[PDB]
């Protein structure tokens, strides 16, 4: 329910807490910045209310930077963390997304060929802008120049407030209340998310199949209680065959989930 | 209906169209040496901006049956002389683009050798600001390299990126909203379900497979774990049922356990009736 009026408002940098150093370097280049907890990414800009109850209504600009140093980049890719990490950045509602890469030492942990490929995959496929800096202080100098451009890019534009339901210098932005809490529940694991993911640990269970089971029984207590109420074991062996399975909308596959979920003996 | 298009069988459908005026530098052959070894199609033919190269992905020849192969141009690198580059840096004190169909790109070979022998009009921080101005206005990167090999490294990396793109989009879309990848085989008598149930615990966040095996050793069926939770009197016993279960210590003699956070998450997984309940935040 917010407007930021062009006559005065504040364009400033928000930095994540985990940068423990860049905080020494960034104050020298006269960059107006605060330090905050950010739930996706490492760097973000907001439009503060300039003179509000010492509580600014804040609209968040359409720009996010995630900084992986190259040592921790190799770590985060070799354990499968990387694809989950970019996907969170891809689904955050700030859609001009930058991926900042610091050298910090020697290049040879993973080879040259495979690291350049994944960065260029992030450049091409994942849609990110890649900046490559050599140390901590070049990237801070980059973010200094990146900040003074975003002040000049939004000068005299009038800014309004989107809901979480969704060139040009982009006004009608999310608010910072909607951004963080929206980023909270992107990565937050729900009961439905796990129970869908758990169902497809069985050979023969697929994405349209598991979401059909989740459409019928939203929580794992309800699948067990449906098994509880049906009387003979032939019913529980044939409970699940009549689900709305697919885009199109398994008889013996209702059998093998009941073997998981009705056996009070141990499994094998 | 097998119907498979891997990265290695659409790189055949990838085509790189490189302008003939690239060749007036005799070090440009390094590209051709490297991008013929990759199995993409090479086209040496005159281009829509001159001294530029663009990419071309077209749909395969029998052609089925889903709907999008992402065919069209979709990338274009415009190569620049450093003094032609430094003109536009001086333009962005107070626009090297036409408007064509694909995603635009710039490269300049050997810039820091060039600014040394001329300067050491404008210098390096004028360039550094202009890269940020090219970033913000027009989403536009300029690839500053120091050889034709480094140019060719990136040109091949773009080309392997455009072959892997249609694989990745058909698992990005057409996967329902929990994926972020196969199933354990089960016989007639179950008998592989324990290794599936072991992996179901591993589908919680922050769970090492050593931790997941400690859950299932204690409680080898789902009904054996709900029966243990319902035998507890207080809710604290339910939330700490799996907490005291021993774990491999992992590189230091300090012994580990499963611990209370996972033990409460499993407890209010099976006991809750709220599917929108967040087990954790992160």
């Amino acid at each position: 329910p917010l407007e930021l009026r062009p006559g005065e408002y504040r364009v400033l940098l928000c930095v994540d807490i985990g940068e423990t150093e860049l905080l020494r370097e960034l104050q020298r280049l006269h960059v107006t910045h605060t330090v905050r907890k950010l739930h996706v990414g490492d760097f973000v800009w907001v439009a503060q209310e300039t003179n509000p109850p010492a509580n600014p209504g804040e609209l968040v600009l359409d720009h996010i930077v995630e900084r992986k140093r190259l040592d921790d980049l190799c770590s985060s890719i070799i354990d499968g963390r990387f694809r989950e990490q970019k996907f969170r950045l891809k689904r955050c509602g700030l859609e001009r997304r930058v991926y900042l890469v610091e050298e910090h030492g020697s290049v040879h942990s993973l080879p040259e060929s495979t690291l350049l490929q994944a960065v260029t995959n992030t450049q091409v496929i994942d849609g990110f802008f890649v900046k490559r800096t050599a140390d901590i202080k070049e990237s801070a100098a980059y973010l200094a120049l990146l900040t003074r451009g975003l002040q000049r890019l939004y000068q005299g534009h009038t800014l309004r407030s989107r809901p979480w339901g969704t060139p040009n210098p982009l006004c009608s932005l999310l608010t910072f209340s909607d951004f963080n809490a929206g980023a909270i529940k992107n990565k937050a694991q729900s009961v439905r998310e796990v129970f869908a993911r758990q169902l497809m640990q069985v050979r023969g269970v697929s994405g349209e199949k598991a979401a059909a089971l989740v459409d019928r029984y939203s929580t794992p207590a309800s699948l067990l209680a449906a098994y509880d109420a049906c009387a003979t074991p032939k019913e529980q062996e044939t409970l699940l065959s009549t689900i709305k399975c697919g885009r199109l909308q398994g008889p013996a596959l209702s059998r093998t989930l009941s073997q998981l979920y009705c056996s009070y003996g141990p499994l094998t | 209906a097998l119907r498979l298009l891997r990265p290695e069988q659409v790189l055949k459908r990838l085509a790189v169209c490189v302008d003939t005026a690239i060749l007036e530098d005799a070090g440009a052959d390094v590209l051709m040496e490297a991008l013929e070894a990759l199995g993409c199609e090479c086209r040496i033919e005159p281009q829509r901006p001159a001294r530029s190269l663009r990419w071309t992905r077209a749909s395969p020849d029998p052609c089925p049956p889903p709907e999008v192969w992402a065919a069209g141009e979709q990338e274009l690198l415009l190569l620049l002389e450093p003094e032609e580059f430094l003109q536009g840096v001086a333009t962005l004190t107070q626009w090297i683009s036409p408007e064509t169909t694909a995603r635009p790109h710039l490269a300049v070979i050997g810039l820091d050798a060039y600014l040394w022998s001329r300067q050491h009009a404008v210098s390096w921080p004028e360039v550094e600001e202009a890269l940020v101005l090219l970033q913000l206005w027009a989403n536009l990167d300029v690839l500053l390299v120091a050889s034709w090999q480094e140019l060719s490294r990136h040109v091949c990396a773009v080309t392997k990126a455009l072959a892997q793109y249609p694989l990745k989009q058909y698992r990005e879309s057409q996967a329902f909203s929990f994926c972020t990848a196969a199933g354990e085989p089960v016989a007639r008598d179950g008998a592989g379900l324990q290794a599936a149930w072991r992996r179901q615990i591993r589908q919680f966040s922050r769970v090492s497979p050593a931790v997941a095996d400690a859950v299932v050793t204690a409680f080898p069926s789902p009904r054996l774990l709900q029966q243990a939770l319902e035998a507890c009197s207080t809710e604290r016993e339910r939330m700490g049922l799996l907490a005291d279960l021993p774990v491999p210590p992992s590189e230091g003699g300090r012994p580990r356990r499963v611990g209370p956070d996972l033990s409460r998450r499993i407890c209010l997984f099976l006991t809750t009736a709220n599917p929108d309940l967040l087990l954790d935040l992160g």
